[PDB]
């Protein structure tokens, strides 16, 4: 480093690469990434087009897909390169959404269920429930439905006995160990 | 005078060092050679220090070198120069051995036993380093000298066991230089640093020694670390073969600690705090160990926070270490009453601390959690709440942002409630009464077992040292 | 009922009495909680005797 | 200067000559004692440990206060608002 | 002896000037009366330590701040003068008499009570130094049980004198050993109120409860302060730790209380709150909660640093046994109970429940309380699953430990 190591490309492309990680969904390898950059350059050359990355995780750890949102469209006032990242994002505002929605309610309107995920056409709406699987029947959503196909699946695999725990299993365990 | 005052620290080291020889002579050991070993570095390091910055060089001269004495001597000379007692009386004698590197035998060569005595002499000369507190040029020319030494040829088990704490210091000088004043080149020979110590480990694989490997897979977690390169530490995490059978506890102490800030950056939270507090109860209680346990305070408060669970004000009072984690005392307060206002604050006033310690990034993870704790304290406060009321309080946006924030909240389950978005209110799931469900059952299962496992340490290591004891002579 | 001399809660969500005979506590599982407390006293003087080997 | 419960872990470890060395490595490995950088780092002393009574030196027990502001101004002002709208009611 | 709890209690309030007016004024001119007849002019320079450009300072010896409400703190010049001339009289005279004691014969009875002699005087005056010093010889010499523990309350007076409560802490440990050995019951009673107060100087109000109601049976009026004192206290612990059903059959199985009825503004405040808690009715409570704060916590030496704490405390008390007896409750029916208002309530709830100290929920849209306080078998499993964590890992380190060395 100071010496033909960093310059105004550098800036540019690690920016970039930040949102890779993110747009591919690791907050395990995007945190870890950050470290290596704490060493390098985040006050040596400070944070102008690197702010934009982390701003938008921490909005989601909090959970406001509003200020998140928000950030996302006015990067696509930027047409550059850092808009085709922008767009995987605001993809995947509307998956984790429609992970939350299944404990949080049970009935939502067809009107509601726009309005949560970010959609300005109600038609775009019905098209999103075919390919994401959810139940719109007489334009309200069955959220206990979809909860009891995803626990069977979870139920129907091999690490069951255990997992329940059996009434008998525990005390077979107890009885073995004082004989040993 | 002068000559008996490097004379006597000379003829401590000496039975020390003959007390291994004759262990090793019979069979090599590992364990009851450290010992000795580590009374032996104790005293090393004070009468280097506090006693002239000639008394190592009379040793080196003393005993035939390949070439060391004159390395020693170098680094004296930058310092103000030693010429005295090198003649013969302190190089007409290899000092008092029954015939395995005694004076006779020696210089006869008859035999040559420099196999232990070089590994010593190196073990001096990493000390008397860190005793000046210099750094400059004489790191590099320590890093340069050994190395190659001990990779020329396999060493036997108990010079292995010497030539592991070696490699602690020429790291720890190394990274030291870099923090006093960085330098260009100090990068580029950090590539070097690190592609030795991780072939090290193979090396140590093949010996078979336990106490060997263990201390090079805490090196290699540091230097992770300092490098800020957490993505290869964390396939090395996963990847590991950590024994604690012969492990100093020191060792154990440092290990724990390496891993609790691994996993706190990769967003665990519920691992760290288990490991973490297996660092401080073995670390002692003293003030050699103090500065060891306030980087590890620093880590256990912010864990805690990351969790939801926020720290005790006591613990900071019970300690004197309050004024280092004055911080972390700023922010418990500020996460508990849900005030965004006070967190922005102490983010602010203290912000160079934090950055030193490179513990900033893991504190601006904490301004979210102000939000979600604040609603969790809303939920319990009001069983059902307007959207509206919580934007007063916590100082947030509109009612719809509200909503965002917990439903993501309850994916982790922090909030524990449920949003009406037609009855408008927010409902939570507690009204406890959980033991009339099944759950007792799961929990006691899981206190029994962790008794059993507690139990079988029990059993082998009461034992194993009741057994040295009974099979030795004392009769 | 601060008395709990007959037992029994009072409603005012709607203006009922509630009046109980209901079986409360469990004996057995009462006398646990001094165990654990006898066990921690036990531990407390093992450590003394333990600091003389450390 | 002691970390959890002092006593708790001042009768777990003491010091031995085998041990020794090994301490003074893991404080210099962090690379300070980090109690007493610190007033020389911030170019202060301490005025902000001042903030409770608790605080400063521990000589009483815990509160769970951590403001410490008096109670007893806004509960005065609560009694008599109160009973004026009563008054006017 | 007398003089001397009298006075620091006056002086605590002219440290303040968080009292009345007309109270710290009285309490000037009750000090500065003393100084001239039991000489404690050396007790008025511990005064201005406590201060230094904080409130209730206007010294003329020191540095005079009339930003300040106290101005009849005036450490004169004609007192500081007052201060030399005593002081040197009263040495030469008991030294020549001391000397002559000490030469005729007796250890046993002589030679210690010539020094006791002269630990009074500094013991009086209050000069801490020196009165340890002469002390100190008197417990060596050969004398009584009886005496020993005497002369141990005399130096623990001195730490009550300069309300530090860190120097009574020691001293009393030292009684604490001592009063098994005399096996005298004369102080024994001593003993007891001594250790009530410096129980309620720390936050240790179980242990104080129980010796304050022991004073009312039995007061010692040496050295100590008054009978109304003591039973205010009494009072104030009996609310924090009791509640109905224990405080109710502590204050009627407690005829001594009773004789010596409320002749004091501190004394009313408190004994009137206790009616109201176990008497279930808490309509006049809050308006008291205020009055006790004002007139016992504020005054009193040992309670100001526990002012903040009281009411904190109380607040979660008075309510949970409302929310006991009910299973719900609305919270308008709730408001009248303590003469509160509906969104008041709310916030001292708020502060509560979080800790989750108090078990109660707030629907603030069907507008009822209702209690999640478990009154079945699953509470008592929440004591217990948090002892036997603490059991599993007090074992984890103590074995993991011995093995290691």
């Amino acid at each position: 480093n100071h010496k033909l190591s960093e310059s105004d490309k550098k800036s540019k492309l690690i920016s970039l690469y930040l949102l890779n990680l993110l747009s591919q969904n690791n907050t395990t390898k995007f945190h870890s990434e950050l470290q290596y950059l704490d060493k390098h350059i985040k006050n040596l050359e400070d944070d102008s087009l690197l702010s934009y990355p982390i701003k938008l995780d921490r909005w989601l750890m909090e959970g406001s897909y509003q200020k998140a949102w928000d950030l996302l469209q006015s990067g696509s006032q930027n047409i550059s390169e850092f808009d085709s990242f922008t767009d995987i994002l605001k993809s995947a505002i509307r998956d984790e959404i429609a992970k939350n929605t299944e404990l949080s309610y049970d009935f939502l309107p067809l009107s509601n269920i726009k309005a949560l995920l970010f959609f300005n056409n109600e038609k775009e709406t019905e098209k999103f429930a075919l390919e994401r699987n959810w139940p719109i029947v007489n334009s309200k959503v069955y959220f206990n439905n979809q909860s009891k196909e995803k626990a069977d699946y979870e139920d129907e695999m091999m690490h069951e006995e255990d997992q329940k725990t059996n009434i008998i299993e525990k005390a077979m365990d107890y009885a073995i160990s004082i004989e040993n | 005078l002068h000559h008996s005052e490097k004379k006597y620290a000379e003829e401590d080291q000496v039975q020390e060092l003959l007390k291994v020889l004759n262990e090793i002579s019979k069979t090599t050991l590992t364990l009851d050679p450290r010992y000795i070993w580590r009374s032996l570095k104790d005293l090393s390091s004070l009468r280097n220090q506090e006693l002239l910055n000639a008394e190592t060089l009379c040793f080196t001269v003393n005993v035939l070198y390949p070439d060391s004495s004159s390395f020693k001597k170098n680094l004296l000379k930058f310092i103000t120069s030693n010429h005295k007692s090198s003649v013969p009386g302190s190089a007409e004698l290899r000092n008092s051995y029954p015939a395995s590197f005694y004076s006779v035998n020696t210089e006869k060569k008859t035999i040559e036993v420099t196999a232990e005595i070089n590994c010593f002499m190196h073990l001096l000369v990493q000390l008397f380093l860190w005793d000046s507190k210099e750094l400059e040029q004489l790191v590099e020319f320590n890093r340069k000298v050994v190395i190659p030494n001990l990779l020329c040829y396999y060493n036997l088990r108990s010079l292995n066991l010497i030539n592991a704490k070696l490699w602690f210091y020429i790291y720890l000088s190394h990274e030291t230089l870099a923090r006093s004043s960085e330098e260009i080149n100090s990068d580029n020979q950090n590539i070097i640093l690190r592609s030795t110590m991780m072939k090290f480990l193979k090396i140590a694989s093949l010996k078979h020694d336990n106490e060997t490997k263990a201390m090079l897979i805490n090196l290699i977690l540091r230097d992770f670390l300092n490098n800020g390169e957490v993505d290869s530490a964390s396939d090395f995490i996963s990847k590991l073969e950590y024994p604690h059978t012969d492990v100093s506890s020191s060792l154990e102490a440092r290990y724990f600690f390496y891993l609790s800030k691994i996993n706190a950056i990769q967003l665990d939270y519920s691992t760290a705090n288990e490991y973490i507090i297996a660092a401080i109860r073995k670390a002692p209680h003293n003030s050699k160990s103090l500065g060891f346990l306030q980087q590890s305070n620093k880590l256990h408060c912010c864990i805690q926070l990351l969790m939801g669970d926020i720290p005790e004000l006591s613990f900071f009072h019970q300690s004197n270490m309050q004024k280092s984690l004055l911080p972390y005392y700023h922010l418990t307060k500020a996460v508990k009453l849900g005030d965004l206002k006070k967190f922005t604050s102490t983010i602010t006033k203290y912000k160079q601390l934090l950055l030193k310690d490179d513990t900033y990034q893991l504190c601006v993870r904490l301004r979210s959690n102000v939000i979600k704790t604040g609603i969790r304290i809303i939920s319990l406060t009001y069983k059902k709440i307007s959207l509206r009321d919580i934007c007063l309080k916590l100082n947030l946006d509109s009612e719809q942002t509200v909503e965002y924030m917990v439903s993501r909240a309850i994916r982790d389950g922090v909030i524990e409630a449920k949003i009406n978005h037609e009855d408008g209110f927010i409902e939570t799931t507690e009204l406890l009464n959980i033991y009339d469900s099944e759950d007792p059952q799961q929990v006691f299962d899981e206190r029994i077992k962790f008794a059993n496992q507690l139990h079988d340490e029990y059993l082998v290591s009461m034992r194993y040292p009741e057994d040295k004891k009974t099979q030795q002579n004392e009769k | 009922i601060l008395d709990k001399i007959f037992y029994g809660v009072l409603d005012q969500g709607n203006g009922w009495l509630y009046v109980y005979e209901t079986p409360n506590q469990d004996a057995t599982y009462d006398s646990a909680l001094e165990l654990v407390g006898q066990l921690n006293k036990v531990v407390d003087q093992l450590f003394e005797k333990a600091s003389v080997l450390y | 200067m002691s970390t959890d419960v002092a006593a708790a872990q001042a009768q777990s470890k003491i010091d031995l000559t085998k041990k020794k060395n090994e301490e003074i490595n893991k404080k210099s490995l962090e690379e300070d004692d980090e109690f007493e950088d610190f007033p020389i780092d911030t170019w202060a002393n301490g005025e902000t440990i001042k903030s409770n009574a608790v605080t400063q030196t521990n000589i009483w027990e815990e509160n769970w206060d951590d403001v410490e502001v008096d109670d007893d101004f806004t509960n005065e002002l609560k009694a008599e608002l109160d009973r004026y709208k009563r008054e006017n009611q | 002896r007398v003089p001397n709890y009298e006075v620091s209690e006056k002086a605590f309030l002219l440290t303040q000037s968080k009292v009345s007016i007309e109270q710290r004024k009285e309490a000037a001119e009750f000090v500065l009366a003393k100084i001239k007849e039991e000489e404690m002019a050396p007790y008025y320079k511990y005064l201005c330590e406590e201060y230094l450009v904080n409130n209730g300072q206007s010294d003329l010896e020191h540095d005079e701040k009339s930003d300040s409400l106290n101005e009849w703190i005036k450490f004169d010049q004609e007192l500081y003068n007052e201060l030399c001339k005593k002081n040197e009289s009263k040495i030469k005279e008991l030294n020549e008499k001391i000397q002559k004691l000490e030469e005729d014969d007796e250890g046993e009875l002589e030679q210690a009570q010539a020094w006791i002699n002269l630990g009074e005087y500094y013991a009086q005056i209050g000069d801490k130094d020196n009165a340890e010093k002469t002390l100190g010889k008197s417990l060596s010499k050969a004398i009584s049980t009886g005496a020993k523990i005497d002369v141990m309350l005399t130096i623990a007076r001195l730490g009550f004198f300069y309300n530090d409560q860190l120097y009574v802490k020691e001293k009393l440990e030292a009684v604490n050993s001592m009063i098994e050995k005399g096996g005298d019951w004369e102080r024994r009673n001593r003993y007891k109120t001594y250790y009530g107060i410096h129980c309620l100087a720390v936050r240790n109000f179980k242990e104080a409860a129980k010796l304050l109601v022991d004073s009312l049976a039995t007061f010692t009026s040496i050295e100590l302060t008054s009978y109304e004192s003591i039973a205010t206290y009494a009072s104030v612990t009996g609310l924090f730790t009791l509640e109905r059903t224990d405080l109710k059959s502590k204050v009627i199985d407690s005829p001594e209380l009773l004789s010596l009825i409320s002749t004091t503004a501190a004394l009313q405040s408190i004994s009137s709150l206790t009616i109201s808690l176990y008497a279930s009715d808490y309509a006049s409570y809050f308006p008291y909660l205020l009055e006790t704060y004002a007139n016992v916590l504020i005054p009193c030496k040992y309670l100001n640093r526990h002012a903040d704490f009281f009411v904190r405390e109380m607040r979660r008390k008075v309510y949970a046994q409302l929310l006991e007896s009910y299973k719900t409750l609305s919270l308008k029916s709730m408001a009248s109970a303590f003469g509160v208002s509906v969104a008041f309530l709310d916030n001292d709830l708020g502060k509560f429940i979080p800790n989750k100290q108090l078990n109660c929920v707030i629907d603030r849209v069907n507008g009822i309380v209702e209690t999640n306080r478990p009154d079945n078998k699953n509470a008592q499993y929440h004591l217990l699953v948090k002892q036997g964590d603490g059991l599993l890992t007090k074992l984890q380190k103590y074995g993991a430990a011995v093995r290691l060395t």
